[PDB]
């Protein structure tokens, strides 16, 4: 049963109306954790390093094949607890947009 | 085979349902052939006079082999997750033939010039033999049968009685 | 096999008195 | 002080050698509380002991004397939170005497 | 090709009965091939011989040695059929899963009896959308040795010695001999 | 349809392991001083069952601790094997003894245990509570030994009315009693313990003249030996040790006769071919 | 050898003319037991929970295939003692009728 | 009082250690009744004992004395209902004496 | 064409079991006090031959009966093995001893016995008829032992003219004589019985120096060992126990030299591949 | 084969039982 502090789109601790910290559990907590994990560049953990998405070696670079980017994103999604797998992972490329869509099948 | 008149023009044939959470998995597989082979062994015992008593019969676990085409990468990844999934038993419904307690044993993906978009795959499941296929449960939380844990070898802390008291006070 | 016989031989030589 | 390991199932029984004695505790959900049957060295010490936080399980002297020890729940017994949140602690004679001396003047 | 005009004493009708109930089981099970393998085992090492004896006294000795030197292995069938109905297949799988199952397979003219399922293959292919191709194997649990036996009546049966070991004490509303006496005096 | 049960005895109760699990019991009983043994290979154990069984089976609490005055020091397990068809059962008893060793033979994905049970492994007894008779006859010494071990006795021999001086004052434990009763008078009369019954009889006599077992169906061939007739058979729940057999063979016509049993080789596998018992027998008088 | 108290179509103990309870045995008892076991929704037995027919998740629901319904009915029929197997079973669906017919081969 | 399991077989022989004696009872259907051949410690005791409900199998005193015990049928013997409905019970010396005292003043 | 015969001795006469029947003889001999062993598996026995042999082989009539004063108590069997081509034979003798054990390894359809013989299994001899010497030399004690056992002797040692006070009056039966001769002076001089000849000699000396066996062809490779050279060879009817060997190898040039024999392992199978003898040898002095 | 070695570690039994 995952649980996480409530954060806004600015990725900062967002409090409630009474000035407390909200602890989301299960589905919403897992969704927020997945969104936060997909925004972490590789080599940003002093205590994991090899964890994180390849935003500068697989994406944003003249990479021949985006299968490595797909694998890195899949690993980042699966790294979150209670994720099990991914039902669908679209890696569509627009003119200058790297559109990624996930269909996580988290156990909750 | 016949036995059921669905009278519906959209009935789905194959279904791999995760037994827990009761969810479809790998719903985009394009199945091509399914072989649900059983197995059992006799105990032929030759004895004295020209004769052989077969004794009893032991039911070996079911094997089921599914040939399929995976059209997409997410489906291939779902198949890989099925193989790597060691904690759930699946239920395979091929054609009016339901098999519970089914676990993926093998999988072979094939990539050939004969098919560049999709990938042929040969899944193989084996059944998990259980002592009681029909278990007995209870609705309410009070009335479980007692579970023994045997010897424990109680481990150690240093907290003193004062801390336990203060905790009980709080 | 022979490990069973070894285990049997060991169990023979256990009694309740050290000497 | 030793916390006896527990698993989160409703009705259960655990046996162990603690304090130079062979204890066995059977914890089961009875209605809205938890009851415990305690046996020491085979013979049954008590049946149907209602379990509460801080309050010793062996409630009468004839059971925990001499220096046999006693079992205490930190919080009210709850098999849903066994292992993660609620533990049962075993105290030997000296620790339990100190706990009683503390607890009689609260 | 009128297939209903079957022979009278060599009729090609596979009839799988059941030795317990003597009723035809798994009807509507259109059969496509039946193969009956009946193996045996003969001596491999050279038999000894004792010559310098007479005519016809060597003959029965050799006959006994020969009757002593072959072992008959049970019969197997391998039926290939096409099941049109789900009921037949569910019954076949249930019978296979049942540990205790003896049937009597009757081919064109064979009456192979005391036969149990060893293997069962159900193949569903895109060329047989309805029905499924089935391949079953049968093995003889016991050859039809003629039980001469002491029949027809409960008495005259041979004594079967059940060597019990430990007698339980008692149960029910019994208090020793007074309980026994009350139970007996109830005349029930 | 073979039906094999391994019934332990633990504080919770009897936890019967049925034949649905892969079980394989190899027992070897004989008319000697040595404890008859049973090796048990049991597969398909769950985590809870393993915790319940293996943790109870131990050689501690009597060497580095005390926790011992009577039974419950080690778990006693019995074996009930037989056949079953048409609804009737044939479950006899084929072994009663206490475990001594436990190991694992098969690693995952099938965690299979292998325990080793010996009959009368409670030799951790009260170091002979009652003193042996000072002067006494053989039958009375046998009665004292049976009383000390707690087992009923069958003493049928021609050496009963023979006096002994100091019959077993060097005995240290209950198990050594059987070794002593075996030690004295060992041309023929060998005493043993079959299950819970201590049998002291001459080697050429049947414990039970009325319980002869007529045998006509054998697996293989009933053969000769340097002592008597040796033959294997399918499991019949009426063949004990030291019992009388009435072999009536077909392949070997001259091995026919009445024999007493000296050894026994049970090999029972619910989920495997071997379900046979091998009998060593000697001519009976 | 099954034996059950005699009951009518209203599924209550319906007595005889003399006010006694009749205990049917063998074929009649097996037929009554099958009819009773096919009319019990799953989750009604507090001591089995999983037993019963899925009249709400396998029938009476907007489903894709009624294979689960047939399996549940077959399991419910087989659960009754001395039934052995089912010779034939229909899952016919009329316009609004879920017609089921069985041919139990109970041994007696 | 010890219950001796039976088998629904018209003719059978049951062999057991009861009351520090080794009994062997061969029960067989004879015409329209059941008869029993009883042997103790190998030597035969009685042949063809007509069997009834409440009447001890070993009738005459020297067969059940001293304290040898006896066997009693709850109902009239009938192998069709053996095991479920009819049971044979073994009484030791004291239990059979108390049963005899009870049945001698019916 | 291998030619292997097992020749029994029974009241009817010798019944030679030829190589046409499937025979497998494993003989293990050594320069020890231990009786050399022969395990022979014979298949293809007729019912009559089985009844004529196995019935005679027994361990009774000397324990529960008397029927004994001399030989004919147990059947003495010899083994004659060799090669044959162009009409000439090479059948030497490789074992002489009495049966001790009878069993069947292979059940029908090939009823094949397996019998176990030891050399000098007449140990139940006339409980020492002639008293051992009071005070004598080693050679004369050896002569007394050989005379008692009835076997001719080869005594070649440097310890012969050593007086022993009181050489072996604790001996109970004839067999223990060999154990006693082995017990005294046992760094090197170990006495044994090869066939019907009792050999007492130093371990580094050869019985017959003129009878060295030049060996040039081996099976495998003649390898080193703790003591000397060990090697396997095809059956040569000229290699005995404790004989002299003149190994001349090719694969291993360092093992060349003269060796005496200590252990011999015959494995002769008429209808199977193994027809080799394995030789343990030590440096000869 | 350990069975042959078992059968060999039994030959040490002469007519003397001594007993």
């Amino acid at each position: 049963s995952t649980s996480t502090i409530r954060t806004g789109t600015n990725n900062d601790i967002l409090l409630d109306d009474n000035g407390n910290m909200v602890i989301l559990r299960d589905v919403e907590a897992c969704a927020q954790d997945v969104r936060a994990a997909m925004l972490m560049r590789t080599g940003e953990n002093i205590f994991d390093v090899n964890s994180g998405v390849g935003y500068f070696e697989y994406i944003f670079s003249p990479q021949k094949s985006y299968d490595d980017a797909r694998k890195s994103i899949a690993d980042a999604i699966l790294s979150s607890p209670d994720v099990t797998g991914i039902e669908q992972l679209d890696i569509d490329i627009t003119g200058e947009v790297f559109g990624v869509d996930a269909k996580v099948i988290t156990i909750h | 085979m016949l036995g059921i008149f669905t009278s519906l023009l959209s009935s789905r044939s194959f279904s791999i349902v995760d037994q827990n959470t009761n969810q479809l998995v790998a719903a985009d597989l394009r199945i091509s052939r399914v072989n649900t082979r059983f197995s059992s062994v006799g105990q032929r015992h030759m004895l004295e006079d020209g004769k052989t008593k077969m004794d009893s019969r032991t039911i070996h676990p079911m094997e089921i082999i599914v040939e399929v085409f995976c059209p997409s990468i997410d489906v291939v990844d779902q198949i890989n997750q099925l193989l790597l999934d060691r904690d759930t038993l699946y239920k395979v419904i091929t054609r009016g033939m339901v098999f519970e307690r089914m676990m993926c044993t093998s999988e072979a993906l094939n990539q050939t010039p004969d098919m560049i978009s999709a990938t042929p795959a040969r899944l193989t499941f084996s059944q998990v033999l259980v002592q009681n296929p029909k278990p007995i449960m209870f609705r309410n939380a009070g009335d479980s049968s007692m579970i023994d844990r045997g010897l424990a070898l109680a481990e150690d802390v240093v907290g003193s009685a004062g801390d336990l008291f203060d905790y009980a006070v709080n | 096999q022979l490990t069973t016989a070894i285990q049997d031989a060991q169990n023979d030589s256990a009694t309740k008195i050290l000497y | 002080m030793k916390k006896i390991p527990l698993t989160a199932v409703p009705n259960q029984a655990i046996s162990f050698n603690a304090g130079s004695s062979y204890w066995k505790i059977r914890l089961y959900q009875n209605m809205d509380m938890m009851n415990a049957d305690i046996s020491r060295d085979g013979v049954i010490v008590c049946h149907g002991v209602r379990c509460f936080g801080g309050i010793p399980l062996l409630q009468y002297s004839r059971q925990y004397r001499p220096d046999y020890g006693n079992f205490v729940f930190d919080r009210d017994a709850d098999w849903t939170l066994f292992g993660d949140g609620i533990n049962l602690f075993y105290l030997d004679g000296a620790e339990f005497a100190e706990y009683q001396a503390l607890a009689t003047r609260k | 090709m009128n297939s209903f005009l079957k022979s009278i004493l060599n009729t090609p009708t596979l009839t799988i009965r059941d030795d317990v109930t003597k009723l035809p089981v798994w009807k509507s099970l259109q059969v496509k091939k039946v193969e009956i393998y009946s193996p045996a085992s003969v001596v491999s090492k050279p038999l000894a011989t004792k010559d310098q004896t007479e005519a016809q006294v060597y003959t029965e000795a050799l006959d006994i040695d020969v009757k002593n030197g072959k072992i008959i292995q049970p019969v197997r069938l391998r039926i290939n059929a096409i099941c049109p109905d789900l009921s037949t297949v569910e019954s076949i799988m249930n019978a296979f899963n049942d540990n205790t199952s003896t049937f009597a397979i009757t081919s064109k003219s064979i009456l192979a009896d005391k036969m149990a399922i060893m293997t069962l293959d159900v193949d569903q292919s895109p060329d047989m959308l309805n029905a499924a191709e089935i391949n079953m194997e049968f093995e003889q649990v016991e050859p039809p040795v003629l039980n001469e036996f002491d029949p027809a009546f409960p008495q005259d049966s041979p004594t079967y010695g059940v060597q019990i070991q430990s007698l339980s004490d008692a149960n029910l509303l019994d208090l020793g001999a007074i309980g026994d006496s009350i139970s007996s005096a109830a005349k029930s | 349809k073979r039906i094999l049960r391994v019934t332990f005895n633990m504080p919770y109760g009897p936890e019967v392991i049925r034949e649905d699990l892969d079980v394989r019991v190899r027992i070897m009983k004989a008319a000697l001083r040595i404890q008859n043994r049973a090796t048990m290979e049991i597969f398909g154990l769950t985590t809870q069952l393993r915790e319940s069984l293996l943790s109870q089976f131990t050689a501690w609490k009597h060497r580095q601790r005390q926790v011992g005055r009577e039974d419950e020091l080690m778990i006693k397990v019995s074996v009930e094997a037989g056949y079953s068809d048409q609804g009737r059962e044939q479950v006899s008893r084929v072994f009663v003894g206490e475990v001594a060793i436990v190991d694992i033979i098969s690693p995952p994905p099938d965690i299979g245990i292998r325990i080793q049970c010996y009959t009368r492994q409670i030799d951790r007894t009260k170091t002979i509570r009652n003193m042996p008779p000072a002067n006494t006859t053989f039958v009375k010494f046998v009665e004292w030994g049976a009383n000390e071990m707690g087992l009923n006795f069958i003493c049928d021999t021609s050496y009963n009315d023979q006096v002994l001086k100091n019959p077993g004052r060097s005995i240290t434990v209950a198990s050594a009693i059987l070794a002593s009763i075996q030690d004295m008078y060992m041309p023929d009369v060998a005493a043993f313990v079959d299950d819970d019954i201590l049998i002291v009889k001459d080697r050429d006599k049947v414990i039970r003249p009325d319980e002869v077992t007529n045998v006509n169906s054998f697996v293989g061939i009933p053969s000769w030996s340097e002592w008597g007739v040796e033959f294997q058979c399918l499991f019949e729940p009426s063949i004990r040790v030291a019992g009388g057999v009435a072999v009536e063979s077909l392949m070997n016509p001259s091995v026919n006769g009445n024999y007493v049993i000296t050894a026994l080789e049970y090999d029972l596998a619910s989920r495997d071919r071997p379900f046979y018992i091998k009998v060593m027998g000697s001519p009976a008088a």
